[PDB]
Order: C-alpha cells, then structure tokens, then sequence
C-alpha cells in the first residue's frame, strides 16, 4: 500500500509527513531523535518500493498545550525542519496539509517586515484554534447540529447541485471532520482526498468553478476546494413556500422523514440566500422546525403553520440593520472612532469586564467593520460571522478562565445561533457602580509624543474605558465635550517645547474640567 | 415508511320504514299522545347530553346529568297543564250533560210539577258549577304555561326563529294560543255576575219548593217566572261556546296551550335526550335513526342506539322503544296540530293519517393502522374518493383528539376518533346515504392519498307500511 502512496505527490512530503506524525503524538522528545526516526521509516518505505482503543489511549497521550514552550541560507532543510517538528509539538491536532503549506510560505518569504512576521504566526495559530472550536462544537452539539450546519454552509456554496449530492457530501464530510477531530490521520486526509476526488468526478453536478481545484495536485487540490467561490443560483428558482409551507402534505412530507424534509428546506432556504450567514439559516431553520412541530399537531395544519414567513422576517431583520447601522457608522468615522465608540457601547452594557480585554475587543471590533464595511452587502454578513465568530469564541474562552460577568457567562453557554443576538440587545448594566476615581490614571507624560501612534492609540482607549467605569453619566454631550479638549490638549501641549511642563500644568485644568462637571 | 392500513366496512344497506298510522284529532286522544312525552320524561329522567353561547344555557348548565335535574319543574308544569286539561274535556261532557230547560207553561201544576222544578234547578246549578271548574281549570293551565316558560326554556319555547334545524325553540305558537286564552277567559270571567246569579236563583228555588204547593205557585204565577227562563238562557249560551267555541272558548285555548306546550318543549329539548340504552345483551347495536320531518319538507334525523350502549335505567338513558312510543307520539300530535287542528271539545274528532318514518342500518365505523411515524403529535384525517369526483376531505383530528373538524356535506353524521395508544384512527358514520359510496382512506393533514383506502357501497330500501 506504501507503492501508491509514495507515487502520489512525490518523494519530499513523505520525509516531512514521518516527522510531524510523531512530533504531534510525542512532544516532549528532542529534534535529532525525531530526524533518525523520519529516516528510519523513509528509507523502508522506500524500501518496499491501530486498533480503537489504542488509539484512544494515542489521544488521551496528546497534550493539547504542552510543558516544552542566515539559518535557511545555511541550512533551510534542518531549519524548516526544526520549524515544522517544532509547530507539531507546539499544536498536537493542527492541519497537517496546512503546515506543509505553510512551510512552501515559509521557504518561499525567507527566499525572497512586521506584517511578514506577525500575521503569518497568528494566521495558523487561529486556524489552529478554529479545528478546535469545530470539534468542541461537534461535541455537546451532535451530529445533527455538525449535518445541519453542512448542509446550509456548502448548499450555498453550490446551489446547481441537487439535494441529493449535498446531502451525500454533507455525509462524508461530517466523516471527514469527525476523523480530524480524532486526530486518526489514518482515516482523515485520505478521507479528505477521496471527498477532493469524488466532488471532481462529478464537478459538473456541483459547481463550474471547481475546475482551477481538479488540476492542482492532491494537496491544494482539497485546500482550495475548502475555499472555492460560491457558484451562482440558476436565478429562476421557485419560492420555497411553494413547496414548504404554501403547500399541503407538509405535515405529510415531514412524517416521512423528519430531519430530510428539514434537510431540503435548508438546502432551498440556504442556495438561494448565500448573503445571509450560515447561522442567520440556521435561525430560520429552527424556527421552521418548532413550527412544524405545533402546527402538524393541529386539526387544521395548513392555516397554522402558514404566515411563518412572518416569524422569519425579524429574525432577518434584526442583523441586516446592525449590518447597516455600523457600517455606515464606521463609514463617517473612521476605524479609531469607529474603536471608540464600540468602547463605550460595550463598556456600557457590561462594565465589570477588565479594562484592557474591553480595548482589544473593541479594536478587533473596528477591524471587522474595516474589513467587512468595504465589501458589498452581498457578502457583508458573511464576512462578519467568519470573524464574529473567532472574536466572540475568543473572549467567551478567556472569560470561562476568568468568570467576570453573569450576562456574559449566560450568552457563552447558550446555543452558537443565538450567541451575536443575545449579547446584543444587552442593556446597559443597571445598578452598576461608579468605579473609585484615581487620578493616576489621568496621568499625561511626554513619552505619548514620543509612541508610536498605534499605541497612542491604546493609550487613550484605555483611559477612555476607565473613565467609562467612572461616572456612568454617559450622554453624549459630557463625552464629546471631553473628546475635543482633551484631543485638543494632547497635540496643543506635544507641540510645546518643554512638554513635561504643558501635560502636567494643563492636566488638573481639564480633570477639574472633567469633574466640578458631572 | 409510514403505514396507513384503512380496515373499514363494505357495502352497507339501509332500510327505511314509514308507518301511516289512522288516527283522530279529538282532544282526549292528542292528551294521551302527550301524556306519553311528558310521563316518560319525568318517570325514566334521561341523561342529556353534554354538549358555548350558540347552544341553550341550560345544555352547558346541565349537561350531562338527568333531564330532571335541569326541567324538573318544566316537566312538573307540563304534566299539570295536561292532566288539568284532562279535567276540562272531562268536566265538558259533565257540562253538556246538565242542559237545563225554559220554564214553557207560566201557570200550570199538570206539567211544570214540582219534580220538574226540582230536577230544572238542579240542572241550573249542575251546569254553573261545570262551567265554573273549567273556567279555574283554564287559569289554572295558564299559570301552570308562566311556569313552564320564564324559567330554563324562555328565549326557546315561544320563539320559532340540508340547512339549520330549528331545534332548540318552541316553534309550537304558545304565545299565540296563551293570549287567546287571556282574552277568552276574560269575556267569561266578566260573565261571572251572571253565573252567579243563576247559581242563586236556582237556591232560592229548591227552597222554595218547600212552601206550599198553591201557596208558592200564587206568587211564582205572578217575578221570578221569565228570571229563570232569562237565567237558563245566558247559561244555556255560555256553555254552548264554553264547549263548542275554538278562540272563545277557555277550554279549547287551554287544551290547545297544554298540547302546543308539549309539543313546544319536546322540540326545545328532546334532541338533548339520551336513548339507546341497552336492557339486555350488553351493546346490542339498537341503532335506530328516529326521522323527524316538519310540515314544510326540510327533514332532520336523531341518531339513537349505537362505548356507546349503557343500560336503560331511570337517570340512564332511554330505550328504542321508549324512544318509539315518544316519536309516534311526537308525530301524531305533529299533526293534527299543523294539519287537522284541534276539534272543539264537544266534537267527536275528525281522522287523520300520521307518518312515522324511521331507518335502521345506517351505521358503520372504519379504522385507521397508523403507524411508521410519530402518530401521537400528528394530527389525521380522513378523505375519500367516489368515482370521477376530486378528493373530499370529511373530517379532520387534532394530535391530542380535542379538536375535530368536519365537512359541511359530513357534518352532523360522521364523528372522527382516534386512539394515540394502538394508533388507530377510527371514523363513525351514521344516517348516511347512498350518495356517501366512495373510497375512504385516512391521511396526515389531507389532500392526496398514500394507502389501501377503505371500501364504496351503500343501498337505500324504503318501505310504506300501513
């Protein structure tokens, strides 16, 4: 079986496949013992040319944060080398494939800044952390949940193929994601590979834009086909109503088989809707599904399970108008603004948050309208739920770690579909205290025209979330008027020859300004 | 898969027999006929049925409990009312008995003895004192009618208001008869000085055929000679229209108001009646469908016999004979009272001919084997066919059964059931006809079909018996 397998993809990958294997498995163990051991299988395979629980016990062995925590011109073999073994090590369940891809990106950039540096790390650490999430939510949530999911994610992705070709594909790929979360590269990756090869046998069923994937070989072959561009709807299809709710035998259909009667409204719903998120679909899906529950239970079905159209347009409604509302917000100004607003919004509604987590949070958040708010809103929504979802599951961890709110910790464990919603629609905390005013964190020193302006930036934000604690007055006259003196006093005194004297002079003038006010 | 197995009957035959029976419309014969509504209404005291402004106050009031318990005072009434007027046509042959005579010889002692005095006196006051019973007698029915009305069956007896049947109200024109009956007791209760002036005169005379012969005959020759004969003759004229007379007699009024009356709460009430209660061989079918066809063509039917079958007790229900007895007295005083009327109470009566019409085999359950899906929380149906006709949805259930629905061409006969433990759904056909053939299959929700269905036969037979 190694014959096909080596001859697939050429001799090179095999070496570096050996090393990350056991380099995930064990990560305690040096370099050079890994490298002997990659040889010691590479030459046999070349050469030629496991049972559950064991490998549960495999699993229970992987650690998933471990305790270990002019080269590439010299030696860029060892060095990627080292860099691969060393991201295994670090990461037990990341992408294999991805790694190797990454490291063409690796050799490629040092062949060849902070961008190159920084976004490159963060970018698989955050893959990395997004197969954790997608296994922690095939977890608790189920099969069911995972198919569901599936089904409206690549049903947008490809409305000219059938049901039946999605629901097959949403099989097998819910097989696939299982494998991977268990991490048996045994039975994932060629999984992986054998759902790459059938969606391009039968490419013309599914989708045209397919045909850049298919030529590639096996490896970005199955990784583009993960980031394929949506294929367009026939752009004549029918009203879903006509044959879901408008419709009779609905209640007929949905005795036959619930959750495939379920499965072709999403299908339906999802190919013609591929603006919306995937958890907007899921919304409306579940609405469907409670309604059909009450209604086939009726004498008279067909009247009451019509007007559900009716309890679908709000649960539309509701993020389509946070869509707009922020873009065109964001649009009039700017990302910090945009950053300083969503500061006082969120440091409102739930203050007792830490005063940095609430800074980072919210300049993330500018950065999602930066990114999304320039795409039309044809992909508006998408885009917003791609990093919505890593943002809100990244503070939603962390404050699992450090329980700080009650409001929080309710929306955290609630279902994934409704989490954007209910954190939204929170009010400003009542009854929350006015935090204890100090006057050194109104401290301004020279050294801010001296830093960088993107930390001045933090700087002031900081100072912004903590003067938020402080006095929860918060209408907009109080905040705007403190913005332009204080903006105003922090250029006019940087400007000045002996800063040290202006900040400290002016200072106690703009915090009795702040004070003596309120 | 989802499987619907429709086991349900075949080919149904429904006989029909209309019975003529020859009768008379003379009061004593119609007070028997309504003797039998009443007493067999009071005596065995059946448990109504329990059924909402549209239906009566008393249906939801007491529902489900014995029909005295809620008319107990309205059967009471109705009992007096006719057995009151029993006494009147009794106490009219009595009247018309006792005719007293003109005095024709002034002066003579051959004829005119004093033996013919004393018997034309006693015929005097015989004849006041008959007229004076039924005139109490007639008030008496009047107050006992207030009592009647006014109490559970007001706003229904009185008021009259396939299609919609009129059951539920009187419909029997009591409010028409009543005043009749006031003003007719209210010419002859002024006639009172009268009739009390006859009834003294008539003393005075049997005492004064105590004085001597020649010696009373002296002052009687010359005066209470034409007093008698004036006397006798309003007396004689009272009783002529007392018994003979229909709207000024108080006799006929009040024997029309305890006859309307009845009729007038049988329809207020008798379809909320119980029967079909078995006496023996616990369930016997005894279906029986009592056909009730007013003057005017538009005909409906009560479904007796039949889970359905208790016993035929006093406070249980009412068996198909006793039912029989109340449907041929129904129908004979139908008519009779919307034909024939009422002959006077010194008439002899006039024949009538009175059709009771009642079917048998027009009942048929079918059965729904639900199964492969969640039959519990799915609400069913049934539909059937009948050749080159659309699919006609008959009736339709809820998931828990508590609400049911049914057609407008179904409604009235057809009742749907299901059972969620078995998972059977069942429909219960009755009184129906032979524009009922048709495939019967049973369906979550409606519309199409995706079973075996049921099967398509009925058959009328009519007999007139004599």
């Amino acid at each position: 079986e190694v014959a096909h397998r080596f001859k697939d993809l050429g001799e090179e990958n095999f070496k570096a496949l050996v090393l990350i294997a056991f380099a995930q498995y064990l990560q305690q163990c040096p370099f050079e013992d890994h490298v002997k051991l990659v040889n010691e299988v590479t030459e046999f395979a070349k050469t030629c040319v496991q049972e559950p629980e064991r490998n549960e016990c495999f699993l229970q062995h992987k650690d998933d944060n471990p305790n270990l925590p002019t080269a590439f011109h010299d030696n860029e073999e060892t060095f990627l080398k080292k860099y691969l073994y060393e991201i295994a090590r670090r990461h037990p369940y990341f992408y294999a494939p991805e790694l190797l891809f990454f490291a063409k990106r690796y050799k490629a950039a040092f062949t060849e800044l902070l961008p190159k540096l920084d976004e490159l790390r963060d970018e698989g650490k955050a893959s990395s952390a997004k197969q954790r999430l997608k296994c922690a939510s095939l977890q608790k949530f189920g099969e069911r949940a995972f198919k569901a999911w599936a089904v409206a994610r690549l049903s947008q992705r490809f409305p000219k193929a059938e049901f039946a070709e999605v629901s097959k594909l949403v099989t097998d790929l819910t097989k696939v994601h299982t494998e991977c979360c268990h991490g048996d590269l045994l039975e994932c990756a060629d999984d992986r590979a054998d759902l790459a090869k059938y969606i391009c046998e039968n490419q013309d069923s599914i989708s045209s834009k397919l045909k850049e994937c298919c030529e590639k070989p096996l490896l970005e072959k199955s990784h583009c086909i993960a980031e394929v561009e949506n294929d367009e709807m026939p752009a004549d299809l029918p009203s879903l109503a006509a044959d879901f709710v408008e419709s009779k035998d609905v209640c007929k259909n949905y005795a036959e088989a619930k959750d495939v009667f379920l499965g072709m409204f999403l299908y339906e719903y999802a190919r013609r809707h591929p603006d919306y998120s995937v958890v907007l679909l899921l919304r409306l899906a579940k609405t469907y599904e409670t309604t059909l529950e009450k209604c086939c239970a009726a004498a008279d079905p067909h009247e009451c399970y019509a007007k559900v159209f009716d309890e679908f347009k709000p649960l539309v409604e509701e993020p389509q108008n946070l869509i707009k509302q922020n873009c065109e917000l964001f649009e009039q100004l700017g990302e910090y603004k945009f950053q300083n607003a969503l500061l006082v919004r969120y440091t409102k509604k739930v203050p007792q948050v830490s005063t940095p987590t609430l800074v980072e949070v919210s300049r993330n958040l500018g950065k999602v309208g930066s990114k999304c708010c320039k795409h039309p809103e044809a992909k508006r929504m998408p885009c917003a739920e791609d990093y919505l979802s890593v943002v809100l599951n990244q503070l939603c961890v962390l404050h699992e770690k450090t329980p700080v709110s009650d409001r929080v910790t309710k929306c955290c464990t609630e279902s994934l579909v409704n989490r954007r919603p209910c954190f939204s629609a929170l009010e400003v905390d009542e009854t929350y205290v006015p935090k204890e005013f100090n006057a050194e964190t109104f401290t301004f020193h020279a050294d801010i025209c001296t830093l960088s302006e993107k930390e001045r930036q933090i700087k002031k934000q900081t100072a912004l979330v903590e003067l938020v604690k402080h006095k929860p007055k918060a209408t907009k006259e109080q905040l705007k008027a403190v913005m332009d003196d204080f903006a105003a006093f922090v250029e006019k005194c940087c400007k000045a020859d002996d800063k040290e004297t202006c900040f400290a002079e002016e200072g106690k003038k703009l915090v009795a300004a702040s004070q003596a006010a309120l | 898969q989802v499987q619907l197995v429709e086991s349900g009957g075949g080919l149904v035959q429904t006989k029909t027999t209309t019975s003529v029976i020859d009768t008379t419309n003379d009061a004593q014969n119609l007070l028997t006929q309504a003797q039998t509504i009443v007493n067999t209404l009071k005596d065995y005291c059946p448990i109504l049925i329990a059924k909402n402004a549209n239906t009566p106050s008393w249906q939801t009031a007491g529902g489900g409990k014995n029909s005295c318990a809620t008319f107990g005072a309205e059967f009471s009434a109705a009992s007096d009312m006719i057995n009151n007027a029993q006494k009147i046509v009794q106490e009219t042959q009595q009247l018309s008995a006792n005719q007293p005579k003109n005095i024709t010889q002034p002066h003579n002692l051959n004829l005119n003895s004093p033996s013919s005095l004393t018997a034309l006196a006693q015929k005097m006051l015989k004849n006041a004192q008959s007229q004076a019973e039924i005139l109490k007698l007639a008030n008496q029915v009047e107050s006992d009618f207030n009592k009647l009305s006014s109490g559970h069956l007001k706003d229904y007896i009185g008021k009259c208001d396939n299609q919609k049947n009129n059951w539920g109200n009187g419909c029997a024109g009591v409010e028409e008869t009543q005043s009749l009956l006031k003003t007719s007791a209210a010419d002859f209760n002024n006639q009172t000085p009268q009739i009390n002036q006859a009834q003294n005169l008539a003393n005075t005379l049997i005492q004064e055929l105590g004085n001597n012969t020649y010696e009373q005959l002296s002052r009687l020759l010359t005066t209470s000679a034409q007093a008698i004969n004036q006397a006798v003759n309003n007396l004689n004229e009272r009783a002529k229209t007392l018994a003979g007379g229909t709207t000024n007699s108080p006799a006929y009024q009040a024997t029309l108001l305890a006859l309307r009356s009845v009729l007038g709460l049988w329809n207020s009430m008798g379809y909320a009646v119980i029967c079909g209660g078995y006496t023996k061989s616990p369930g016997e079918n005894n279906q029986k469908d009592f056909h009730y066809t007013d003057e005017n063509g538009n005909g409906t039917t009560i479904n007796c016999g039949g889970t359905n079958t208790l016993k035929a007790d006093k406070n249980v229900s009412l068996s198909i004979e006793q039912y029989e007895k109340i449907h041929e007295a129904y129908q004979i005083l139908s008519k009779a009272l919307k034909q024939a009327g009422l002959a006077p109470l010194n008439s002899k009566g006039e024949k009538l001919e009175a059709h009771v019409t009642t079917s048998k085999y027009g009942s048929l359950r079918l059965s729904c084997a639900a199964s492969g899906f969640t039959f519990r929380s799915f609400g069913m149906s049934w539909v059937r066919q009948a050749p080159g006709k659309e699919p006609e949805w008959v009736s339709s259930i809820s998931g828990s059964g508590s609400d049911t629905l049914y057609a407008d061409s179904v409604k009235g006969r057809f009742t749907i059931s299901r059972d969620n433990a078995k998972t059977t759904l069942y429909l219960q056909m009755n009184s129906l006809k032979p524009e009922d053939t048709a495939v019967y299959y049973c369906t979550i929700g409606g519309s199409l079909s995706r079973s075996s269905q049921g099967t398509q036969v009925t058959v009328s037979s009519h007999h007139h018996h004599h």
